[PDB]
């Protein structure tokens, strides 16, 4: 019983490792890239002004 | 404002209904079971008749109670048991036949969320115990304790054991006996709803 | 005493 | 399904009172604000009454206001003093007011009645526009005030009343359309003119548009563009 | 034997490490030195929904950006107008106890499920005006922690028996299955694209899954505890999960490891909800300590307070225009801050 | 100048309205913003507010005895000040009263009470309370007049009239919350000391005595005086005391009002921990 579940646990494993990775730089890179590129597209960080702001 | 007006209008109409419903559900005395497999809950509820939560509700006495039986959960308490802080009363259950049930009052009773309620303790299985110990001694279960040898001391010990577990002394633990034979449970559930139900507006109003 | 008189709290 | 039968309407004597009531099933009618709205024999549509969920708040037409009274799942509107004037007939509507509503969105089969100031008046170009199917078509409506309210919302509303049959909810609040409508209507405008745009019109979509505001009241209609074949 | 088994097992978990430890070329705040701070991201209760009674467990936002849902233990889910303060839809449940909501994105339907193992479907839209229930999905084992919506029609729930499950609403059942995760599964959440969803499980790690095949794909680890509540990155690129460990940690999909870990000494309270802004710069992250911080996805440190709540928070979500930051508390108070 | 009593009084005033108001502002933004209207805080909020606005009326009767008399104001403000002023102290006491009886109600039939002690009766019973205190404080707004009649300016009103209301005031706004308090108290420490409140009695026994001892040390010389002046002429040794302890006996009587959030409010321990992180 058990061995079945063993033989199920190994090939999940070996799936998961089977998975081709990148530098993590490469996305580090790529969370800035897109930060930078929607920075003036979000209104909490600059905060809205009170003509453009629906709650004021 | 051309119809927001009629919009505001429905808003308060609902937000009237929300409070009065939330009045009419305050009226409700919310209780909390608890117990081991098989640990005689399921005939105390049984006894005042009407898988997840199994509530169970009765109206003894002009007072609406509401039981939650959680035996169905059968996953990590921790994620879920602060849903019940609210309970008026913990309702815990321990059958007397077979210890096992300890860690789990300790675990209750010392739990952040309810250091303020009141563990209403009760001991079912009392024939079955009875026969047990006139069969072989009371030692068996509780090899630590050498004491005397008899029913009545065996229960008072094992009731002792049990309450020794609280660490506080804002929550009393009105522990009863029962055999799941007789109707006697009814009125010590509602003494001890009484009970706490003084304590807690006597504790809101400061003056306890 | 007329000033003694004249004194009156405002919570009579 | 949903249904808005009503009765009470007839023949009767000027200077008397009659009791028009509406009953209502198939929704949750507690919940809506039924509205009355009448159009004379050979004339365009004229609101007359109008009674909120719950009975907040009612109102009447300037000249409605005196002889009529507004009040399970049954609307009445108790009338009295009737003059020839008032004969017309009267049409049982829902409505309800939340972000994204759709009010007017349903139009009972309405009832028969003979008898032996500073409002924002509405007008519509066109009372005629012959056209053939497959051909779009095109009716127009414009008002004596802006609609564009401040929150963006013109309440402009349009009907289609085909012959024989209650009106149905085409384009609400001048943008959006209702639910059952295929896609072919369109209602478009800016604060003062507005057009409703019909494009690869089917023989089934003939009949005659009304025009709606619903900024303040009365909600004085059109005059209607009959869209005949 | 199984010992073999067990020893191949221990050498592809060893194979794992080293190849996730040769992709850590350096950290996140290594590159990320060079980007100027946010300072102080201050902000101010603009609105306050005040119209529950008892505490308040979810509270999503709708496809509109104007309309909140917010599911409480008093019985009642409320959906609320955030403009005018005023509330739309008052829907009474079957069983009080929830622990999770959603709004469909389409703005037809609502789902609403907890401790009843049955993740409720309602009908905002129905003809007759009232609030109906189309379905009730169940067949669940464990309690219903999280739902969420790809459609009208397929509802991905997680809940407490380590299984995940996408559902078919027009027909009842259990079309797709999750295992994988050996303990409570609390959080969930589908990626933009629609086609990837990750759990967060009581067994302190984190799993990646495909809707369609229906086979995980990656697995996380790294939390001491059990995650609590975790979201995607609004690029699909990246997400981030808050244990109860006080901590919130980011995860890159393409680099699978763990490039930020959000810490301080302060802090040691339950980290109840997580939520990104539009732009991917900040976290807001909810705590049991009454208040909600905020956190430079990128600089790793904190911008400001959002305290104001009397007592534990359990729901913090931005809207989809990123113009508001909702919040929902034990307090039965929902605060809209901005 | 002064006499020794006055100046004592003024001094005791003053100090009672700058901790009064300093206590009473506290509690009552904490209870309307940082706590919630509960079942139970719910008198002490209306309890604090009737205290609160005695106590912000108090300078005005302070500076009347500093000015000695000499009305500035209008004849509007010298009809007004009195009658707001006895509104707040009324309604402080009668609110004292209903927490007694709730108090008394909460243990002497704990069945009824989960039924029927929602929030919106408790609203109910403090506003019959408010009315009542309007009720009973109409007569002086009525009754008082501006005049001169001299080269200064005089506000007032033995005349018949005086008296009844006088003694329909002491009556009501003494002896009867007095004894209902008494009363009640008394009955909650018998119920007390007979089963199941063997952890109470010890810090609930305190707190009545305290409270009762309060009340009726800063209610017994206003009344006390009032009654010695209108039995008693001027012209007189006694007359004369009487008139120079009334100033003194007014100002205990305020700082009832200022005690009272110290003793009702603050009493409760998790309202102190509130207090203490939003200090």
């Amino acid at each position: 019983a058990s061995i079945a579940q063993a033989r199920k646990l190994v090939e999940q494993l070996k799936m998961e490792a089977n998975i081709d990775r990148i530098k993590v730089s490469k996305a580090a890179a790529d969370l800035m890239a897109y930060c930078e590129a929607h920075a003036k597209e979000d209104p909490l960080l600059t905060p809205v002004p009170a003509s453009e702001n629906p709650f004021r | 404002s051309a119809e927001e007006r009629a919009a505001l209008e429905r808003s308060k109409a609902i937000e009237k209904n929300l409070k009065e419903d939330g009045i009419s559900a305050a009226k409700d005395v919310k209780l909390l079971l608890l117990g081991a497999d098989n640990s005689g809950k399921s005939t105390i509820v049984k006894q005042m008749k009407i898988t997840g939560i199994v509530e169970t509700h009765f109206t003894f006495k002009n007072l609406h109670f509401r039981l939650f039986d959680v035996g169905g959960q059968r996953s990590e308490r921790k994620k879920w048991i602060h849903c019940f802080e609210d309970v008026t009363a913990i309702i815990f259950c321990v059958d007397l036949s077979d210890h096992e049930s300890l860690m789990l009052f300790d675990s209750i009773c010392n739990n952040k969320f309810f250091i303020d309620t009141s563990i209403i303790l009760f001991l079912n299985k009392k024939d079955l115990f009875g026969e047990k110990i006139k069969k072989s001694p009371l030692t068996i279960c509780f090899p630590e304790y050498t004491g005397p040898n008899t029913y009545e001391d065996a229960a008072a010990y094992i009731q002792a054991q049990f309450e020794s577990k609280n660490r506080s002394p804002n929550k009393e633990i009105y522990c009863h006996m029962t055999c799941a034979t007789d109707t006697n449970n009814a009125q010590v559930i509602f003494d001890a709803v009484t009970d706490i139900i003084i304590a807690n507006n006597l504790r809101g109003c400061g003056l306890y | 005493q007329h000033r003694r008189d004249h004194v009156l709290g405002l919570a009579r | 399904d949903v249904q808005l039968v009503e009765s009470g309407g007839g023949l009767v004597q000027p200077g008397g009172s009659r009791k028009l009531s509406c009953s209502a099933s198939g929704f949750a009618f507690s919940s809506f604000g039924m509205h009355w709205v009448r159009q004379a024999p050979e004339k365009g549509l004229e609101w007359v009454a109008y009674i909120s969920s719950g009975s907040g708040t009612i109102y009447y037409a300037d000249t409605v206001k005196g002889r009529f009274t507004i009040s399970k799942n049954t609307l009445f509107l108790q009338m009295t003093s009737l003059r020839s004037e008032d004969t017309a007939m009267y049409y049982c509507v829902r409505s309800i007011y939340y972000y994204g509503s759709s009010p007017f969105d349903f139009w009972g089969q309405g009832t028969t009645l003979t008898v032996s100031g500073s409002d924002i008046v509405m007008t519509q170009a066109t009372s005629s526009v012959p056209v053939t199917p497959g051909e779009s078509v095109s009716i127009s409506c414009r008002s004596s005030k802006s609609l564009l309210h401040s929150n963006g919302n013109t309440y402009l509303y349009w009907f289609l009343q085909r012959p024989g049959q209650s009106p149905q909810l085409l384009i609400y609040r001048m943008s959006n359309l209702a639910s059952g409508v295929p896609d072919r209507f369109s209602g478009s405008g800016s604060g003062t003119a507005f057009t409703l745009t019909i494009s690869r019109l089917e023989a089934e979509d003939v009949g005659v548009y009304y025009c709606m505001q619903h900024l303040e009241y009365p909600l004085t209609f059109g005059a209607g563009t009959k869209l005949e074949l | 034997e199984l010992d073999q088994l067990r020893q191949e097992a221990e050498q592809l978990k060893n194979q794992i490490r080293d190849a996730r430890k040769a992709c850590a070329d350096a950290t996140l705040s290594q590159i990320t030195n060079n980007i100027d701070p946010v300072g102080r991201i201050q902000m101010r209760t603009r609105r306050t929904l005040r119209g529950h009674l008892a505490k308040i467990y979810a509270m999503h936002w709708g496809t509109d950006s104007r309309l909140l849902v917010s599911a409480s233990q008093d019985g009642k889910l409320i959906i609320w107008d955030s403009y005018t303060t005023n509330k739309v839809h008052a829907i009474p449940l079957r069983s009080s106890w929830v622990m999770t909501c959603a709004y469909a994105p389409s703005g037809n339907y609502v789902a609403c499920g907890g401790l009843d193992n049955i993740c409720s479907i309602y009908n905002l839209k129905t003809r007759e005006g009232n609030v109906r229930v189309s379905r009730e999905l169940a067949g669940h084992t464990g309690y219903l922690s999280c739902c969420r919506f790809l459609d009208d029609n397929q509802i991905v729930t997680s809940s407490g028996d380590t299984t995940c499950a996408l559902w078919d609403i027009e027909t009842g059942q259990q079309t797709t299955t999750f295992t994988g995760h050996t303990g409570d599964v609390m959080s969930l959440s589908l990626a933009p694209d629609t086609r990837l969803f990750v759990s967060g499980a009581c067994d302190a790690s984190a799993k990646l899954w495909d809707v369609r095949e229906g086979m995980c794909r990656q697995t996380f680890t790294g939390h001491e505890s059990d995650i609590n509540a975790i979201c995607f990155f609004p690029n699909g690129n990246a997400f981030a999960t808050g244990s109860d460990d006080a901590t919130c940690r980011l995860f890159d999909l393409r680099a699978d490891q763990e490039l930020m870990t959000y810490s301080h000494d302060n802090i040691i309270c339950g980290i109840t909800s997580v939520s990104f802004s539009k732009s991917g710069r900040l976290l807001l992250a909810g705590y049991d300590d009454f208040n909600c911080n905020v956190w430079d996805a990128l600089k790793a440190d904190r911008a400001g307070v959002l305290a104001g709540h009397d007592n534990r928070v359990s729901c913090l979500g931005v809207t989809d225009d990123g113009m508001a930051v909702a919040t929902g508390s034990w307090d039965s108070f929902l605060k809209i801050w901005n | 100048l002064f006499q020794p009593q006055d100046i004592a009084s003024m001094v005791i005033l003053g100090l009672t309205c700058l901790l009064g108001l300093l206590g009473n502002g506290l509690v009552l933004w904490v209870a309307g913003v940082k706590m919630k209207t509960t079942v139970n805080t719910v008198w002490f909020l209306h309890l604090t507010l009737a205290d609160f606005l005695c106590c912000l009326s108090l300078p005005f009767s302070l500076a009347h005895l500093i000015l000695q008399g000499h009305w500035p104001y209008g004849l509007f403000l010298c009809k007004l000040i009195p009658s707001i002023i006895i509104l707040n102290m009324f309604a402080s006491v009668f609110l004292l009263t209903a927490i007694s009886l709730d108090r008394c109600l909460i243990v002497h039939k704990p069945i009824w009470c989960q039924n029927h002690r929602n929030v919106r009766t408790a609203f109910a019973i403090c506003g019959c309370v408010w009315v009542v205190a309007f009720v009973m404080c109409v007569p002086v707004f009525v009754y008082r007049d501006l005049f001169i009649m001299d080269n200064r300016s005089i506000c007032r009103y033995v005349p018949t009239p005086l008296m009844a209301i006088t003694i329909t005031r002491l009556v009501v706004g003494f002896l009867v919350p007095f004894f209902i308090m008494v009363i009640c108290y008394s009955l909650i420490v018998f119920r007390m000391r007979k089963t199941n409140f063997t952890k109470s009695r010890n810090k609930t026994f305190r707190v009545a005595v305290a409270v009762v001892t309060v009340f009726f040390i800063c209610w017994t010389p206003y009344h006390l005086v009032g009654v010695l002046l209108l039995i008693t002429d001027p012209e007189s040794s006694l007359g004369e005391a009487v008139m120079s302890w009334d100033h003194m006996s007014i100002a205990l009587a305020s700082a009832n009002s200022c005690f009272n959030p110290f003793l009702y409010a603050l009493l409760g321990k998790d309202f102190r921990k509130k207090a203490r992180q939003s200090i």
